[PDB]
């Protein structure tokens, strides 16, 4: 669990950078681990990991106890108010062995397989279109009380 | 020598493929009509099947007349078969691969080392086309040439459960098969299928070309689907029954998903790992011919 | 001076003893911080479970107490063939057979040792049953027809744990907002046809679904139950119902969990009402009849064990891990070994394959020669034909 | 009660498993009876199924509950820690005697 | 008697439990057992304690 979590943080930070359009020297396109056999909880981490939830970018999760928050995040997505995100998370949970990845990652995997024809990469892989979400949460871990000016 | 018609050997009444059902010799198509599928949230997309290897495994110097059809059918649908890659007599098919070989493949499903009296056998050209592909079953165990045993099952699902639109799409929801059922229905189904003379099917499949081939592919789609069905039950994660008001619906979850299971169960035939590798190979070759 | 003898010699002994047949458990992960033994139990739905690992206070003739002081002689007063360099003992490489045979013998005893219990518990596997009321929702409904209902207690006491074994999502609660399609999805997902009542009046199309599909509603209690349904037909009534037993085989159907073949159904039909005592007597009798073959090492191990088996229930008994927290886990497809998913009534595969044919012999009309009922009448026997 | 749920739960273990029976025969015989509607509780009824027994299975849920109770009983001494687990094994024994 | 599983009575960790059970578990006597079953149905006049 701790391993999968650290890897999910690494992949999320990397994708967070890729989506900004910056050139990256990633050592590998999908940094996160793939369970081959694990318990329930690792399958949950695999699922929210592959989702690339908006909540990470907003810093809504606390990294002080990363895996815990990650588990909690899955709990919301397992019963998410959104239908698309719920069914997507469920589907990812039921096929943990598959490596879910965005189309934009997948084209990078293609460029890699083009430059090195005999490169090995994990063969069981579904390509999902990401679900947009409009809720821009404010957030800031780190000391400082907010001084609201109420309207 | 048995002549091959303008259609396949399968056109001959001698080679009818028919599961027992409701006390009668039902055609596979009229069994598959009983089948119904509940969709689930998961999706199968079919990846390209890798081209089968150029290699034909050596037909080792074997004095005996190998019973090949029995070996294949038991490896695919056999209730009790295991360690199917230990003996490795599948390689023997490559004895038939050579031009003007003395060896004959009898209708009995035996590979005689030389033509012998009062044993009818398939036309050697046809068998050569058939061996040029299916001898590769003989390298189903060798590490370099093993088939993927996970992704290939997607094709199985599409070729079985898939509606024509799902087949055109190349992507269908993972499904859950069900049918009104008698006791031991899948065991009996698989045993009705082990008795099928499938080398007739595979030989017409490899020998026929042009419209005569395509006319075969439509005519025997349901047969191929029955073979695929038995394999599907062999690899299904679970196979329950449902009470439905004094009737029972057998239900397998899930079509198109290999669970990699190997512990035996009463409901259906089970694959040992060797049978998994073999079946994966068989599907590789057969689906390759089926989509060309 | 002895490190040479441990690392280069004891280690190969440990390495082979690890492969011995009866050494079946994983012993240690190498992480003191996190290791705990996997904790299997032989759970039954209709009994209390037995942990395999237990602090049961049997000492096995003192084998369980550990004298750590044993390290002192090891370090300080023992010779080893490698330690002795310079004389040369020449290493011993013991014949496999002497242990192998022993293992076999044990494995061969404990194999067939449970057979008679396994056979009877296979027969009676579908035989547990819940009391259920069947309210009639419309005029001219035979007492078998109508909506079916059981108390939450009965569901919790039989149906639930069996769902956990069968490894399915818990059945949906019905709230009166429930469309028939939702109940349909529920029964499709958990193959037993059961839903739990929760709250609110249940709409009539749903009632037609529950009636037409023989779904078993699990009422919290039988208090003013007709208020719970939208009896627009005004036929359903609190006094109008029929109590009856409902066998576990009549709701569940799973080939390796619960025998459900019609033959064994008829066998149960012919059985007298039973009790754990009667069942145990049957098993003791089948054991009395088949006196098993045993190699001398098997007789030895048998007397070592070496007596009671009677206590544990086996009604639908399965092998399943508990959490250390004490909860009995569901079979995890990615953890627990595949053989544990269904104890096949603890019978061998060939025994099942034969067993089916036996069901075919039993159900056969020609051997069905116990006759029921009779007709007193005062005719002359002019032309005697038995038929 | 609002927050004494475990206590109400355990108290439910004491609920009788029988049925109230009107004294039909004594009434037909015109036997003396102080109540305007004579009846007596019968502690338990006939087993209805072929194999399962409602009484025994009830005692089984009772000892399940009691084992959950004993398991949650925090203790300080090591010996108490032992007697807890032994108590749990003993309950698992009682259930079989009762069945 | 059948108060304890084998071999919980022998076990040294069970000692407190076993003494508890032994302090509760009375010896069987037909007259006392019969009296209990009969008390269940017999009318009570002097209140029981
Ligand atoms: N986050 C999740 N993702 C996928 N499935 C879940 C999740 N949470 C629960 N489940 C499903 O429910 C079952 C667990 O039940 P439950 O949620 O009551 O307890 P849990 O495992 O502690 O999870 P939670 O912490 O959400 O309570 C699992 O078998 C799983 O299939
Ligand atoms: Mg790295």
């Amino acid at each position: 669990i701790d391993h999968f979590a650290a890897k999910i943080l690494e992949d999320w930070r990397q994708k967070e950078k890729l989506d900004k359009g910056a050139l990256v020297e990633a050592d590998r396109v999908i940094q996160r681990l793939i369970p081959l056999s694990s318990s329930t909880y690792v399958q949950r981490l695999a699922a929210i990991g592959a989702l690339y939830p908006n909540e990470f970018t907003e810093n809504v999760l606390d990294l002080s106890r990363l895996s815990t928050a990650l588990l909690q995040l899955s709990d919301t997505y397992y019963q998410h108010a959104n239908d698309q995100l719920r069914r997507l998370y469920r589907r990812m949970y039921n096929d943990s062995r598959t490596l879910y990845m965005t189309q934009r990652h997948q084209e990078l995997l293609l460029a890699q397989i083009t430059a090195d024809p005999n490169i090995l990469l994990y063969p069981y892989t579904y390509i999902f279109t990401t679900i947009p979400t409009s809720m821009n949460y404010i957030s800031n871990t780190g000391q400082g009380r907010i001084k609201h000016s109420l309207t | 020598m048995l002549q091959q018609p303008t259609g396949g050997y399968t056109t001959l009444e001698q080679f009818a493929f028919t599961i027992r059902n409701d006390g009668t010799n039902a055609t596979p198509t009229q069994f598959l009509q009983l089948l119904s599928y509940e969709a689930t949230e998961n999706e199968l997309v079919k990846k390209t099947i890798p081209t089968p290897e150029t290699h034909l495994p050596s037909a080792r110097n074997v004095p005996g007349n190998v019973y090949i059809e029995d070996a294949i059918t038991q490896a695919l649908f056999g209730i009790s078969a295991q360690n199917v890659n230990a003996h490795g007599y599948f390689s023997r098919l490559s004895a038939l691969a050579l031009p003007n070989t003395s060896a004959r493949l009898g209708l009995d499903g035996v590979i005689y080392n030389s033509e012998t009296i009062n044993i009818p056998f398939y036309d050697p050209a046809a068998v050569a086309n058939f061996a040029a592909t299916y001898a590769k079953l003989g390298n189903a165990s060798t590490p370099r040439y093993r088939a993927d045993m996970i992704d290939i099952y997607a094709h199985v699902g599409l070729e079985l459960a898939g509606t024509d639109a799902e087949r055109a799409a190349g992507v269908m929801p993972v499904k859950r098969a069900k049918f009104d059922s008698w006791e031991g229905s899948l065991i009996s189904l698989s045993r009705d299928v082990v008795n099928w003379k499938i080398l007739a099917f595979l030989i017409d499949l490899c020998s026929l070309e042009g419209e005569a081939l395509r006319a075969f592919k439509t005519r025997n789609r349901d047969v191929f689907r029955m073979m695929l069905f038995i394999m599907s039950t062999a690899v299904a994660a679970n196979v329950v029954n449902r009470k439905v008001t004094k009737r029972v619906d057998r239900v397998l979850e899930y079509i198109g998903v290999n669970s990699m299971r190997t512990a035996g169960r009463t409901a259906t035939i089970t694959y040992d790992l060797s049978r998994h590798e073999f079946a994966a190979k068989f599907l590789q070759l057969t689906f390759t011919r089926w989509n060309a | 001076n002895i490190a040479v003898a441990h690392t280069d010699h004891l280690s190969v002994v440990y390495a082979t003893m690890s492969n011995f047949m009866l050494n079946f458990t994983n012993n240690f992960s190498g992480n003191h911080a996190t290791f705990k033994p996997d904790q299997y139990v032989i759970t039954s739905p209709e009994g209390s479970y037995k942990p395999i690992i237990e602090r049961q206070g049997e000492t096995v003739d003192g084998l369980t107490i550990i004298d750590t002081s044993i390290v002192w002689p090891i370090l300080c007063q023992c010779t080893y063939p490698l330690v002795r360099q310079s004389i040369m003992e020449e290493i011993v490489y013991p014949d496999p057979s002497t242990t192998l045979s022993q293992s076999l013998s044990v494995a061969q005893v404990l194999s067939k040792l449970t057979l008679p219990d396994a056979f009877i518990n296979m027969i009676l596997s579908g035989g547990d049953s819940v009391v259920m009321r069947t309210y009639q929702t419309e005029a001219d409904d035979d007492l078998d027809e109508g909506i079916r209902m059981t108390t939450y207690d009965q569901y919790l006491s039989h149906i639930r744990e069996r769902l956990h074994i069968t490894n399915v999502p818990d059945p949906i609660y019905i709230t009166g907002a429930s469309t028939p399609d939702q109940i349909a999805a529920s029964v499709q997902a958990t193959h037993v046809a059961v839903v739990l009542y929760q709250s609110g009046v249940i709409n009539g199309p749903a009632s037609t679904y529950l009636r037409e599909n023989e779904v078993l509603v699990v009422m919290p209690d039988y208090y003013d139950v007709v208020s719970r349904f939208a009896n627009a037909n005004l036929q359903m009534n609190n006094n109008r119902y029929h109590e009856s037993v409902l066998e576990i085989a009549d709701i569940f159907d799973q080939a390796d969990f619960i025998q459900t073949s019609d033959a064994v159904r008829q066998l149960r039909a012919l059985m007298p009402t039973l009790s754990t005592s009667q069942i145990r007597h049957a098993i003791e009798r089948i054991a009395q009849i088949t006196d098993v073959d045993s190699t001398d090492y098997g007789k030895l191990t048998l007397r070592f064990l070496g007596t009671l088996t009677r206590s544990l229930k086996m009604q639908n008994a399965q092998i399943r891990r508990i959490r250390p927290d004490g909860t009995v886990l569901r079979y995890d497809d990615q953890i627990d070994i595949e053989a544990f998913r269904w104890s096949r009534y603890f019978l061998d595969e060939l025994q099942l394959r034969r067993l089916s044919v036996g069901l075919r012999l039993i159900t056969n009309p020609r051997i069905a020669r116990r006759f029921n009922g009779v007709r007193i009448m005062y005719l002359t026997d002019d032309d005697p034909d038995p038929d | 009660l609002a927050g004494a749920n475990t206590i109400i739960a355990i108290m439910r273990l004491f609920t009788p498993q029988g049925f109230l029976r009107t004294d039909d025969l004594a009434i037909a015989a015109n036997f003396p009876r102080a109540s305007r509607n004579p009846q007596t509780y019968i502690p338990y009824t006939n087993q209805r199924g072929t194999v399962t027994n409602e009484f025994a299975s009830r005692f089984r849920t009772i000892v399940a509950t009691l084992a959950n109770v004993v398991n949650e009983r925090a203790v300080q001494d090591d010996m108490q820690k032992a007697t807890r687990s032994c108590t749990k094994q003993w309950l698992r024994h009682l259930e079989t005697q009762f069945d | 008697k059948r108060y304890f599983p084998e071999n919980l009575e022998q076990n040294q960790s069970a000692a407190r439990l076993v003494s508890a059970v032994k302090a509760r578990a009375s010896e069987a006597d037909i007259s006392s057992i019969h009296l209990a079953i009969a008390r269940e149905v017999s009318p009570m006049f002097n209140v029981h304690e």
